[PDB]
RNA sequence: AUGGUAGGAUAGUGGCCUACCAUGGUUUCAACGGGUAACGGGGAAUAAGGGUUCGAUUCCGGAGAGGGAGCCUGAGAAACGGCUACCACAUCCAAGGAAGGCAGCAGGCGCGCAAAUUACCCAAUCCUAAUUCAGGGAGGUAGUGACAAUAAAUAACGAU
RNA sequence: GCCAGCAGCCGCGGUAAUUCCAGCUCCAAUAGCGUAUAUUAAAGUUGUUGCAGUUAAAAAGCUCGUAGUUGAACUUUGGGCCCGGUUGGCCGGUCGGAUUUCCAACGGGGCCUUUCCUUCUGGCUAACCUUGAGUCCUUGUGGCUCUUGGCGAACCAGGACUUUUACUUUGAAAAAAUUAGAGUGUUCAAAGCAGGCGUAUUGCUCGAAUAUAUUAGCAUGGAAUAAUAGAAUAGACGUU
């Protein structure tokens, strides 16, 4: 006789002891208050318009040493105050100063990355032509 | 508006991506039997995959129920009409022993190379994507075909084609025109 | 070519409009499909009616060419055709000049240019010398 | 949505109408019938979906203006008039009569009829009244208005007309042992017994019949037409008499029937 | 707020609004509230099955015309390339007074990561007329264009 | 020479650096590569299919409870005769398909064995319990022309009365564009809704599909599953 009601009417009171328990399952918790609209960058998004500020380097976590590179951004709409991460090369050159750059995740929810402390994201393009050529040259900036 | 038309994707990909263990058994086949991508193998694989279910579905009605009957006996007729499953096997049952392989013999890619007209399966297909083979008097251009038993006997070679008429075949309108 | 050869299918004896109405085909071996104009004649050869009053519109030329097929419309007396026939049609065998109203766009814009005046307007005419000249 | 609609989107056409479904973005539909709209018809449709006697449907204006075509021994140039069952259409060129009735499938049915026949008509009866000065009427699905008719005539039967004229030639009563079509529900497209009404009555009545092959069944009192006793069944009835099989038996006889 | 009964109201129905009346209607099977970087869907990405996200955007609805209201015409508007005001904008001026609404095409400004020529036509496509004939930045078509997508050159054959 | 610098993460670099700067050399995509952001699959790390909860992060301190949710079994089974479909064999019956006997599978309508089919008034009969006559041919339960007593559910159409649900079947009613998909040589393809033959000297034509298109609602055959209802201060048929 585990814990649970059973006979034939125990419609009521199981509809409710799941929509009860389902609280905690952290997922149900996001999407409910969800948090994605107030809570975060994006809100209930996936990418964005943002603008640079500074250059900041952010070194390592530690099995590692490794100083990255990271900017800061502004964006274009809460206006949070972010940071974000680049790849490949220096890539860092590339995203000058108050230049507009294209962000989105780091493909973990949340969370934050690898090696890297509080950060959550990279930068796609810059200008808006990618990053990906504005390091394979096959395009180059305004 | 409109009737918005309608449409089902015929793939279903695989459920684990990469394995030296089923990879090693489509290039043993592409291949053997031709093919191309490996959006054919898995084409079938689905159409299979497909048939498989409506026996499944019937096998658990009775035996004897209207339903089962019919289909059984109209779902069989359509895999007699496509040479498929053979006569003698067509309890119903049984249609479940079809591997991938069978239906493979009974694309035109291959039934042609079988009317041999064709060095290797290949000189098999060029000759189907170039115009070139033909049913009733009738082109066909394209691989994946499905082979009807009752027609099978009628394929060639066409009036149109170089290779049974009309005339020789463009690299010929040269070796007459430089002696 | 070779030769052509038209054989016919669907005949439907239409009463209502004298017409005679089909579905054609269509054996070619070398033509590379078929001109209409020529077509009808060849209806016309077998049905007596003399071409004109004829038709045969979406031919559709089979995939190799080889065979075609459309739509089969005999009628009787081509007095009936100038009739139930839709002008666009006519302008295929040459039966009727072809209308060389504006584009749309105009025939439109001058319907808002005399829905304003109300009447003809033509005291607006002699209402431009008493305005004009004071 | 304010007054009332005046369009039909096709789709919402009914679907035994067994139009398209593509092209015509619009089906019609029929206007303020003598029919009901559900299970009726245009003739939009059954002069070019059905016959072909049109090709468009600007061509089938142009078959009527020419008023070359009678409903009920008269002429209608509308386009979307709202035919129904047990009509008379009569082709004028053509002598070529057809009484519009359910296929057995399940359709509408394209049935012929014997240039005498178009003649008369299987008036139901949808009730009964002392109406105005004084005088008694029975108002037929026909959607038609039916005067000085006799007492023995009671609530739910037909009655054969003249066309020619409004006049009520022949009765036929509701009693347990005659025949019926089944006008609408599963069964329409069948006869053809009254077994046994099942009476009750807020309101639902049933009814129960059998056919020629001794299937049967139970249906609503509303969706019953009487026509003759059991053989005289007052027409003709299109093929298949009207009859329903185990599609265990349609197969085969498209199978019989191979020939070409 | 929820119904009764009657009237006014409307093109009508109805607490739509008012006369008097009764105390009702919703609510853990999530109401009312707060959020939405929400216009809805058809559908788009993803694609084994079951799925997860995005659909401001080529068709179907609705909503605005810088905010707000009110109404003249007409069947047909609460119209914004129609008018009165009001307020938030901003133009002419002899300072008396006038006149004004690109989120139609264009174009410039501003904003910003972020997106193009003050170009040629009614020839197609279709609509407006009183009407075949005007007129139609609806439409088209060029210009700019790496958003994507299709095809596919950049070397073959000798002889040494 | 732990300084420059690289490195998505593990990490190189503190005097011979397979990582930095650069030469040659090779590898990968290739008129297109990279880069950052968001989303997807990867994610059986949100999970109904498919998770984990002895200690990894998690069984409430324990019990009662109004909802929620589940809920033992039991209410026609069996057998009897029919007659027919259309898969599969055995003849191909023949100038590669038409069908009969031989004959397996398999559905399915009858009807009967104590057998509701809401059921009355006609018209309706559609079927044979009929049989007024009989016989083409294998020395006959192999083959269907015809009116007379008598089949009602093959059905019209008025009524009296016909528990109700979910579930399932079909079928309709359903906008194209999209998606899948038949045709079809835009030179190929992406496309597109076109084309094909002649006497290309004056006329013939084939088409321009199907299918998906679910969640609500109708009409419909199912009657297993799962609910529910009739009659225990007495009702049910009724010839009186």
């Amino acid at each position: 006789g585990k814990g649970k009601p059973r006979g034939l009417n125990s419609a009521r009171k199981l509809r409710v002891h799941r929509r009860n328990n389902r609280w905690a399952e952290n997922n149900y918790k996001k999407r409910l208050l969800g948090t994605a609209f107030k809570s975060s960058p994006f809100g209930g998004s996936s990418h964005a318009k943002g603008i640079v500020l500074e250059k900041l380097g952010i070194e390592s976590k530690q099995p590692n040493s490794a100083i990255r590179k990271c900017v800061r951004v502004q964006l274009i709409k809460n206006g949070k105050k972010v940071t974000a991460f680049v790849p490949n090369a220096g890539c860092l050159n590339f995203v000058d100063e108050n230049d507009e750059v294209l962000l989105a995740g780091f493909g973990r929810k949340g969370k934050a990355k690898g090696d890297i402390p509080g950060v959550r994201f990279k930068v796609v393009k810059v200008s808006g032509v990618s990053l990906l050529a504005l390091w394979k040259e096959k395009k180059e900036k305004p | 508006p409109r009737a918005p038309r309608t449409y089902s994707k015929t793939y279903s990909t695989p459920k684990r991506p990469y394995e030296s263990s089923r990879l090693d058994a489509e290039l043993k086949l592409a291949g053997e039997f031709g093919l191309k991508n490996k959006k054919e193998i898995y084409r079938i694989s689905f159409q299979l995959s497909k048939i498989r279910r409506a026996a499944r579905d019937l096998l658990t009605r009775d035996e004897k129920d209207p339903k089962r009957l019919f289909e059984g006996n109209a779902l069989i007729r359509r895999l007699v009409r496509v040479g498929v499953l053979s006569e003698d096997k067509k309890k119903l049952d049984y249609v479940l022993a079809l591997k991938v392989e069978d239906f493979l013999e009974r694309r035109l890619q291959t039934q042609v190379y079988k009317l041999g007209l064709a060095a290797s399966v290949h000189h098999a297909r060029v000759l189907i994507t170039q115009r070139h083979i033909a049913v009733g008097k009738q082109i066909v251009n394209i691989p994946s075909f499905m082979v009807r038993l009752d027609s099978e006997k009628h394929i060639d070679f066409a009036p149109t084609s170089p290779f049974g008429g009309a005339r020789p075949g463009r690299v010929a309108r040269r070796n007459a025109a430089r002696k | 070519s070779d030769a052509v050869t038209i054989r016919t299918r669907k005949v439907i004896s239409n009463p209502l409009l004298a017409r005679k109405q089909f579905v054609v085909d269509v054996l070619h071996p070398n033509r590379a499909n078929v001109s209409k104009d020529e077509l009808r004649e060849k209806l016309a050869e077998v049905y007596k009616a003399e071409k004109d009053a004829v038709s045969v519109f979406g031919f559709r030329t089979q995939f190799g060419g080889g065979k075609s097929v459309g739509f089969g419309l005999v009628y009787n007396s081509v007095a009936e055709a100038k009739k139930f026939e839709p002008t666009y049609r006519l302008v295929r065998y040459g039966l009727a000049e072809k209308v060389e109203k504006a584009s749309r766009q105009q025939r439109k814009q001058k319907k808002n240019r005399d829905k304003k005046i109300f009447g003809t307007g033509k005291r607006l005419a002699k209402k431009v010398a008493r305005r004009n000249a004071d | 949505a304010r007054g009332p609609k005046k369009h039909l989107k096709r789709l919402a056409a009914p679907h035994h109408w067994l139009l398209d479904k593509l092209s015509g973005c619009y089906a019609p539909r029929p206007s303020a019938g003598p029919h009901k709209l559900r299970e009726s018809l245009p003739l939009i449709v059954f002069l070019r979906n059905r016959l072909k006697y049109a090709l468009n449907g600007r061509e089938v204006k142009a078959i009527l203006m020419q008023r070359h075509v009678k409903v009920d021994g008269k002429v209608r140039t509308d386009t979307t008039y709202p035919a129904g069952f047990m009509d008379v259409i009569t082709l004028d060129a053509t002598n070529e009569n057809f009484r519009l009735v359910y296929d057995v499938k399940g359709r509408f049915a394209v049935h012929r009829i014997t240039d005498e026949e178009a003649s008369y008509k299987l008036g139901k009866v949808k009730k009964v009244q002392l109406g105005k000065k004084g005088v008694p009427y029975v108002v037929t699905h026909d959607g038609r208005t039916i005067r000085y008719p006799d007492p023995n005539i009671k609530v739910n039967d037909t009655v054969k007309i003249d066309l020619a004229s409004g006049k009520i030639t022949d009765f036929i009563k509701f009693d347990a042992g005659k025949l019926v079509y089944v006008t609408g529900g599963r069964n329409l497209g069948r006869i053809g017994t009254i077994v046994h009404k099942e009476r009750h009555d807020g309101g639902f009545d049933l009814v129960h019949i059998k056919d020629s092959l001794d299937n049967t069944f139970v249906t609503r009192l509303n969706n019953v037409f009487v026509i003759g006793e059991q053989g005289k069944p007052y027409i003709s009835l299109p093929k298949g008499k009207g009859i329903k099989l185990s599609i265990a038996e349609e197969r085969d006889r498209r199978r019989a029937q191979q020939g070409l």
